[PDB]
């Protein structure tokens, strides 16, 4: 029973996940995690 | 309206302020707005 939520029409980033985050993996697919700042995406869902 | 099912945009605009007066007369004021769709993207414009 996941949790669905909507980001819309605002900037995310990628530097502010890793300072002391340290979490249990960080991975990306069809593109580098490095490079989250030049992308750009359109109507972000977020499930967790 | 009855709810909402789901929302993808939501939406605040600048503060103003209004008369709210119900008073009787002539039509002291003019409001125009043009709304509009192009290549998928909402605008509006205004004048008084």
């Amino acid at each position: 029973a996941w949790n669905r939520k909507r980001i819309s029409n605002c900037v995310a980033d990628y530097s502010v996940l890793y300072n002391s985050a340290s979490f249990s993996t960080f991975k990306c697919y069809g593109v580098s995690p490095t490079k989250l700042n030049d992308l750009c995406f359109t109507n972000v869902y977020a499930d967790s | 309206y009855s709810s909402a099912n789901n929302c993808t945009f939501e939406y605040v605009s600048q503060p103003f302020l209004m008369d709210l007066e119900g008073k009787q007369g002539n039509f002291k004021n003019l409001r125009e707005f043009v709304f509009k769709n192009i290549d998928g993207y909402f605008k509006i414009y205004s004048k008084h």
